[PDB]
């Protein structure tokens, strides 16, 4: 499961 | 048959450390679709950037950008926790359409990227060169971003944990803990994962009360 990362 | 249209490079997201996450492979039959879930960097995250790559470079930067947009309104709750739903389709005229929803509170965002998009001919088969050539170095870079990810991590769940702790931890303690959380993070800024392994193995090896506790 990967992640994303804020604005 | 003995032709069809196919997508000619990958087509995915930038992921945590700065790594593309191919939705799409490369020279996949259009028309295709498909959708994955994916979830928050770090705790109270509220909003997430899709930014959209084509290519076959590991390293987000090296590929070839075609849009992005902004998925807002997540109720922040702990990493890992949302459940942001991606799904590229490319319809039988090459048109690439990408959404994110975010399953909890239902906030959807998508933007719609023409045929005409990306790279032609010649830079297509560029990127797959340079790709092939690079292969070995970008096979490293994603190792050394897993290795920061899990160290980015145990950074914030260490933190967390003498936080909780107290005074319950011994300030001897609480002392050989902080040092090894800032050689930690001083190692992470590197390039060198055997280093960061180092810092996370000098890390466990002051953290022993921090873990019965």
């Amino acid at each position: 499961l990967y992640a994303i990362p804020r604005p | 048959v003995l032709l069809l249209d196919v997508t000619p490079l990958s087509l995915g997201i930038e992921t945590m450390g700065g790594v593309m996450t191919t939705l799409i492979a490369k020279n996949t039959t259009i028309p295709t679709k498909h959708s994955q879930v994916f979830s928050t960097a770090e705790d109270n995250q509220s909003a997430v950037t899709i930014h959209v790559l084509q290519g076959e470079r590991k390293r987000a930067a090296d590929n070839k950008s075609l849009g992005q947009f902004n998925l807002d309104g997540i109720n922040p709750a702990p990493r890992g926790m949302p459940q942001i739903e991606v799904t590229f389709d490319i319809d039988a005229d090459g048109i690439l359409h990408v959404s994110a929803k975010d399953k909890n509170s239902g906030k959807e965002q998508k933007i719609t990227i023409k045929a005409s998009s990306g790279l032609n001919e010649d830079e297509i088969q560029k990127m797959v060169r340079d790709a092939e050539a690079n292969a070995e170095a970008d096979r490293k870079f994603e190792e050394l971003v897993q290795t920061r990810n899990q160290g980015d991590h145990l950074l914030h769940s260490t933190r967390k944990q003498v936080e909780e702790a107290g005074d319950k931890l011994p300030a001897d303690d609480k002392t050989a803990i902080e040092s090894a959380l800032t050689a930690l993070e001083t190692a992470l800024k590197g390039e060198d994962k055997a280093a960061i392994e180092a810092k996370m193995q000098e890390l466990a090896q002051v953290s022993q009360k921090l873990m019965e506790i």
